[PDB]
């Protein structure tokens, strides 16, 4: 309904940044980890990581750097958010009180500008004179770091190069010097500039070179006594310092692309490199004052790394987005290669969540999700208690069959074409190590193809009982488990499509009906269609399948076949398909919402209402008969509703709810009593591994909670001094709007963490609409009672720091 | 001399003028 | 097309050579209400970026255009759903960039050349005392959407999002081995979502433009990659202008605010085969889409003005079937310099279909081609 409540059940677990420095004190080595909107601070000890502080921010962290200007005892932290909120933070401890102190803050957004394609870049020069930001193409933003700059005032310098790949600050330069790699129609080039703070201008740099390779992406600034820069490409690694040129082309790094790096020694003798498949490399710089040679050696295998960080005792932190983060140890000796790595700690990551289901609702539901990708794919069972079932391949879709006591999972693995004309597998996975196997049909350079499988997994041991391999060039898209017609059997139904590289739109597909009985998976019926089966749903004993721009209701015949009932042709692709009663919700990727109704007496479909607003839409869900929920471009949520107060306005769905969440939502599920005043319960899973809950509120409760939000925003101190209203505002590149119809449950639940005098400050002069009927001045205990329920809706988080 | 307005020159005959006239309306 | 400068038809030399040219731009604010005069005689659907010639005879349009000359040079063209009752819900804004007045035959004549600028929605159709309609206008927006991966992409992969330039220029067939690499690298973040790579390719502007370019080059082999615009919005408008479709399809294409949706609709329109037939008989075939070719820099379909100020949308084709030829070749007021014309009518119903253009010299290529008006043609979709 028009008033909704959003709360966080699981905090985001994906790591998008990590830095090392002396933040807590001058003698402590600290590791700072940036998860989405969350900052965790650790102290590096011999036994591992000791958590100290964890804070939440009103934004998505994009830049995190540590710097120490002159006259400061310990390091300061610079944070920039996706909404261009910049702050400088200090760590303060007065006994047991730990505070994050804002030294300076401001907004660096330009009203006119096109955001850059290669993202936001933030760099601080080694002598702590300025911060350089690349937010829009053709402009370079400089923030001077003088003490009397509390509002973070910046100026723009014009860059003649529009397509910049990477930029860094150089060491050993008497003036702030930047080195960057850019592409023009002639190719890729490396150039240097000097930044003048007096003239607010660019001056001529010390050198320039073109020899950078066509696939160069990384710039590494080498400290003294070497200086210069190192450019990393697909096949070559090059060192540039004025008239010095050193180039190596190691054959080992040709298999994958290097994406992350970290400095090991303070003087730049060794570097760590991470590639796209989880290999860890070491780059060694040999000296004699000047550089003599470059060397690359392979250390071993870790998780697919987003960032790397060295912990000063041979311990390396691997921060992963596609899988679990690790603490690993590099040894002087090794097992089977040179200088192996050994895993010693694993941190759980549920992202990305591509599908999930709710199981065991008889009494306390459990959430089973499809997490990870490539070799980090796994099934996660969430009860918060989390259990991991490694698959070593990518899980796509999941469903539950109660009669068979098993799960149906769609998966895909990567195979390479060998010289024989067939395909070979890179590693053992769940589809290859199954108890029993079947193939739809068997058929016969060095390129990757995707093999799609259907897996049957036992609900108790989570062991793979059966794996079914689809046809060549076949892509499995949808999966349901349901009973059809008068047949007492329960079936697995899969909708596929035939994809060929020379065809943009698939012109063939099929729907396959599987039955799992007597330890085996048998094919009951197959139906050939003229398009891709993007989505399927069960509709009152019939099958509803989205065939491209049309939909097709199907009946289950006594001859175990599918017979077409009715066709409805649309102008949009039916990617999203949801059902409640006789109503069907249809959506496309361009945020085109279409509401249909099935007329049982006419045997056809009817159009009720629509709403076409061009944006990027990732998921939809039906809340009740009149209200529909979705996820928008950027990281927003929206609610559309019907018939709210002629046939022209009866056919229009209008916006009643807008909210900025900060996460990318993939799946919506009706978890009514997963975690055991509010009506309904919907869960969603995000790319960052975050799980959230949406529930509906009445008008009186919504008004009370909105008033309490406004009163709470005046007493709660935000990190970086960001405003909650600005943070929660609906945000696109062409429109910004205040949030409406949504209550932030996190801020409401923060009410229980504040002190009693602050509680009395919040509750002062508030009218409490008690269920008795008469309004009276609310006290703190009444609101404490109310907030309790709002927390009980989900589980409670455990303590982080020791 | 005599020619159409919804089309190019049609001066072959006096008859052709009004033939094209009711033709163009139809 | 050899020894014929395709830039010749675009300048409209037949109208005049000493026109007064105004350089400037006046773009209205988005979602804004405005009042704009309406030309009473024009019955054409103008797409932004299209050029419209006009000859004005009556005194009141002359005075209104004279008034418009210093008042931002903007008038509105209304897209009539059915032309009989003069009802329109959408339209376009036209800007004047060339004008000149003559005093021949003892009366004043104004010649105007205009270009489409913006789309709008019709609110109130006010009528003035002097016969010029004033329209209440809401300016529709152009929706520029970012990349689909901008909401999901990994930051470590941001440096690899920029590709090396498209391989050495091919001329026909266009073997890619690159569009595959481009799909693999641009939409690599697609495994973080619930959808595959090819679905995201189906909503990518560059891939849709490449597909449209391939389909257009299939019919006319003289296209070059630099002849079409490199911007998705301009490309979509040009393609919608060049397509041989009827009025309802053009209105539907004008109703779309996003360039990606317009490109997808244009591809869908191109996929379904069409044959152009005479409108009065509806049983005699004139030409097929295969014979459509572009003698002008602005596609195989353009707007021209005849000596009496009546506007025809002419389509240039190679071979025309079942057309009777009456008259002698004449070079007067020819829209294509260096060519004569003879009027062509349907062999069955004798309705005016178009003209046949014959080169005066013998070194001109093509020697002959046919130009048929859109209003006398209907698209037959089997
Ligand atoms: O290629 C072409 C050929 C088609 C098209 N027309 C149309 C046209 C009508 C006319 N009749 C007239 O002036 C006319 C004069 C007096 C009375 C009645 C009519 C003359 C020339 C052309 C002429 O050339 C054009 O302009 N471009
Ligand atoms: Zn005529
Ligand atoms: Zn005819």
């Amino acid at each position: 309904m028009s008033y909704n409540y959003v709360v966080t059940a699981q905090k985001p677990t994906a790591v998008n940044g990590c830095v090392t420095g002396h933040f807590t004190s001058a003698e402590d080595l600290n590791l700072l980890i940036a998860k989405n909107t969350r900052l965790e601070i650790y102290v590096v000890t011999a036994e591992g990581l000791r958590p100290v502080k964890e804070v939440g921010m009103y934004g998505k962290i994009a830049v995190m750097e540590l710097f120490r200007p002159k006259g400061e005892s310990k390091d300061l932290l610079f944070i920039l958010t996706a909404k261009y909120n910049a702050c400088i933070l200090e760590y303060k401890q007065s006994g047991e009180s730990i505070d994050i102190i804002t030294r300076a803050h401001g907004n660096v957004q330009d009203r006119i500008g096109r955001p850059s394609e290669t993202g936001i870049i933030g760099i601080i020069d080694p002598e702590c004179r300025m911060i350089g930001l690349r937010l829009y193409d053709g402009l370079f933003k400089v923030i001077p770091l003088d003490r009397d700059n509390k509002e973070l005032k910046a100026f723009n310098i014009r860059l003649e190069e529009l397509h910049v790949i990477d930029v860094k600050f150089l060491y050993g330069c008497q003036a702030p010097t930047i080195c960057f790699v850019y592409q023009d129609p002639q190719g890729r080039h490396v150039k240097t500039y000097e930044v003048s703070l007096r003239e607010k201008e660019f001056n001529k740099g010390p050198w320039k070179q073109e020899n950078v390779e066509a696939e160069a992406s990384m710039v590494i600034a080498v400290p003294e006594p070497f200086g210069g820069a190192i450019i990393i490409g697909q096949e070559s690694i090059t060192y540039h310092n004025g008239d010095k040129y050193l180039a190596i082309a190691p054959p080992i790094i040709k298999q994958s692309t290097i994406v992350c790096h970290n400095r090991v020694d303070p003087n730049g003798s060794r570097y760590l490199l991470g590639d796209m498949e989880g290999r860890l490399f070491m780059l060694l710089l040999e000296k004699e004052v000047t550089l003599k040679d470059l060397r690359v050696e392979l250390l071993g295998e870790t998780s697919i790394a987003e960032c790397l960080t060295y912990l000063d005792n041979g311990v390396v932190f691997v921060g992963s987005r596609l899988g679990d983060s690790q603490l690993v140890k590099l040894n002087v000796d090794s097992n089977e290669q040179g200088s192996y790595v050994v895993a010693m700690e694993t941190f759980t990551n549920l992202g990305p969540i591509v599908d999930m289901c709710v199981v065991d609702l008889e009494r306390q539901g459990q959430l089973v999700t499809c997490s990870g990708a490539f070799k980090e794919g796994s099934l996660r069972i969430i009860r918060l208690h989390i259990r991991t079932v490694p698959l070593y391949e990518s899980p796509r879709k999941i469903c539950y069959q109660e009669v068979s006591q098993c799960f149906g999972v769609l998966s895909s693995r990567i195979e390479v074409q060998d010289t024989s004309g067939g395909t070979t597998a890179l590693r053992p996975s769940a589809s290859t190590q199954a108890l029993s196997s079947s193939v739809s049909s068997s058929k016969l350079f060095g390129e990757e193809v995707e093999v799609h499988n259907l897996l049957i997994i036992d609900q108790h041991t989570f062991e793979v009982l059966h794996a079914h391999q689809f046809l060549q060039n076949e892509y499995a898209l949808s999966l349901v488990s349901c009973k059809l017609g008068k047949d007492p059997n329960t079936y697995f139904i899969v909708g596929t499509a035939m994809v060929y590289p020379e065809e943009a739109e698939p012109k063939q597909g099929r729907i396959v009906v599987f039955q799992y009985s007597d330890g085996k998976l048998q094919t009951v019926a197959e139906k050939e269609v003229k398009g891709a089966v993007y989505s399927m749903v069960e509709f009152n004993g019939k099958l509803l399948a989205s065939i491209n721009s049309t939909v097709r209701l199907y009946e289950w015949t006594t001859e175990k076949e599918l017979r077409t009932e009715c066709n409805h042709y649309n102008n949009i692709m039916a990617l999203y398909l949801k059902t409640k009663g006789d109503f069907i919700l249809v959506g496309d990727l361009m945020r085109s919402v279409l509401l249909l109704a099935y007329k049982p007496m006419e045997g056809n479909f009817e159009e009720i209402a629509r709403d076409f607003n061009p944006n990027w839409m990732s998921a939809v869900e039906i809340l009740d008969d009149d209200n529909f929920l979705g996820a928008e471009n950027a990281f927003n949520l929206f609610v559309c509703q019907k018939d709210s107060a002629t046939d022209e306005e009866r056919q229009h769905l209008q916006e009643v709810g807008l909210f900025h969440l900060g996460e990318f939502v993939n799946v919506f599920c009706h978890g009514s009593l997963v975690m055991q005043p509010t009506q309904g319960s919907v869960l969603f899973g995000t790319v960052n591994g975050m799980i959230g809950l949406v529930t509906s509120l009445s008008e009186s409760w919504y008004n009370l909670l909105l008033d309490m939000q406004n009163r709470l925003n005046k007493v709660i101190k935000s990190v970086g001094k960001i405003e909650h209203s600005f943070w929660r505002s609906f945000h696109t590149e062409r429109k910004t709007e205040p949030a409406t119809g949504f209550i932030d449950g996190d801020l409401i639940e923060s009410f229980l963490d504040i002190s009693r005098p602050k509680m009395q400050e919040v509750v002062a002069n508030l009218q409490y609409d008690d269920g008795s009927g008469m309004k009276r001045e609310a006290t703190a205990d009444d609101l404490i009672k109310v907030v309790e329920e709002l927390t009980r809706i989900h589980w409670s988080h455990p303590q982080f720091e020791k | 001399p005599f020619q159409c307005n919804q089309c190019g020159a049609s001066f072959t005959q006096k008859g052709n003028l009004l033939r094209h006239i009711k033709l163009h309306s139809g | 097309i050899i020894n014929f400068d395709t830039s010749l038809p675009t300048s409209h030399t037949y109208l005049g050579a000493d026109m007064e040219e105004f350089h400037g731009r006046t773009l209205h604010d988005d979602d804004s209400c405005q009042v704009i005069p309406v030309l009473p005689q024009v019955m054409m659907i103008l797409i932004p970026g299209q050029t419209l010639p006009l000859q004005l005879f009556h005194p009141q349009e002359v005075s209104m255009v004279r008034n418009l000359i210093q008042k931002d040079r903007t008038f509105a063209v209304l897209a009539y759903s059915n032309v009989q009752e003069r009802e329109a819900q959408f339209g376009t804004t036209a800007e004047i960039y060339a004008y000149r007045e003559e005093q021949d035959f003892g009366i004043e004549i104004v010649k105007v050349k205009a270009i489409g600028r913006q789309r709008f929605k019709v609110l109130e159709l006010r009528t003035q005392s002097d016969g010029i309609q004033q329209a209440k206008v809401q300016i529709l927006p152009e929706c520029v959407l970012p990349s689909t991966m901008s909401a999901v992409q990994l930051e470590s992969l941001n440096k690899c999002q920029i590709f090396p330039s498209k391989p050495v220029s091919r001329e026909d067939q266009c073997s890619y081995k690159w569009w595959q690499k481009y799909q693999k690298r641009k939409f690599h973040c697609a495994n973080l979502t619930s959808w595959p790579r090819w679905l995201y390719s189906l909503y990518d502007a560059e891939t849709l433009m490449d597909r449209i370019k391939k389909q257009l080059r299939e019919w006319d082999e003289n296209l070059k990659d630099d002849s079409l615009p490199s911007n998705p919005i301009d490309f979509s408008y040009r393609v919608a202008a060049c397509l041989p479709i009827d009025d309802v399809l053009r209105i539907q294409l004008l109703k779309i605010g996003s360039a990606i949706q317009r490109l997808r609709c244009e591809l869908d329109i191109m996929n379904k085969c069409t044959s152009l037939c005479c409108k009065q008989c509806q049983e005699t075939e004139i030409t097929t889409k295969n014979e459509i070719f572009s003698l002008s820099l602005c596609g195989p379909m353009a707007a021209y003005v005849n000596p009496h100020g009546y506007v025809h949308e002419t389509l240039t084709v190679y071979k025309a079937c079942n057309l009777n030829l009456i008259g002698r070749p004449s070079t007067e007021h020819s829209w294509f310099p260096g060519y004569a014309w003879t009027v062509a009518q349907c062999k069955i119903c004798a309705s005016h279909i178009g003209w046949k253009f014959t080169a005066t010299k013998k070194d001109m290529s093509p020697q002959k081609f046919w130009g048929l008006t859109r209003s006398a043609l209907l698209p037959t979709i089997p």
